[PDB]
């Protein structure tokens, strides 16, 4: 007798990164506003 | 006279280019967000997982244990 | 005796979200042809 | 003669724009391609788990039922 | 005149559009990085759990079997 | 007696897909270096 203990275990190991492109973005409509400043008024 | 035909198009592609631009990051914003919420999906499943399989385990035991107090 | 039923449950509240940058993509496009109406010809 | 050159420089510019466009629109169009591939196959995931914690659940009352039996 | 001012507001404009596709090039790829990695760890998640299943599986059919040697 | 082999199976037909947009990441990068090419220098 005495069945040993059978542990199945964890998951170990897993896990998703996150994305932090916020500054890219806040750059990305920054320009499109400032592309204002770069229209010609002859 | 060609001076207002490069003012006035260079002004309409800095237009199109400004809404290009506007665009690209409400798209790079959608794809962040889901991305993201994927992400804590795919963390909060296997972590419900660890959970589940640690409540799996525990019955098993237990049954392993009352099953050899059987023989 | 009279074991419990013990039920594990389930996986509830997971489910993952759809990106919809159709518009976006679009517009990115139709914007790429557009600016064909934009060159200078003198 | 300059009116030439900033014609001609527009030109090229806005042709490696509309390319660099392009570019970005295939991009973003193959990564939401990729994420709600990998959005579905999650979806898929969690459902078919859950129908399998379910069997397991199932064979496992059984189990002790018919434990509970023996005892 | 007029041309110092069409070419420097030219090279504003195409100094920002460079810019702003460096900064798209830059959130494309982390967003690729992220994605790829968050697909490697479902798949490895999915290959993980046949794995974990299977065990499952094995020590089940084990103590149906034993029961049925105690039955 | 005889309890059949109850066997669960496995998670099949899930997987996850790649993306390779390096591509079109490498065509971002080399226009906005070309770009300086398009610079007016009257």
């Amino acid at each position: 007798h005495t069945s040993p203990d059978v542990d199945l275990g964890d998951i170990s190991g897993i896990n998703a990164s996150v994305v932090n492109i916020q500054k890219e973005i806040d750059r990305l409509n920054e320009v499109a506003k400032n592309l204002n400043e770069s229209l010609i008024d002859l | 006279e060609n001076q207002k035909l490069i003012a006035n198009q260079f002004n309409s592609a800095i237009g199109k280019i400004q809404d290009s631009l506007s665009s690209t990051a409400s798209a790079l914003g959608k794809l962040q967000d889901v991305v993201n919420q994927n992400a804590q999906a795919l963390n909060t499943l296997v972590k419900q997982l660890s959970s589940k399989f640690g409540a799996i385990s525990s019955v098993l035991n237990d049954i392993l244990s009352r099953l050899d107090k059987v023989e």
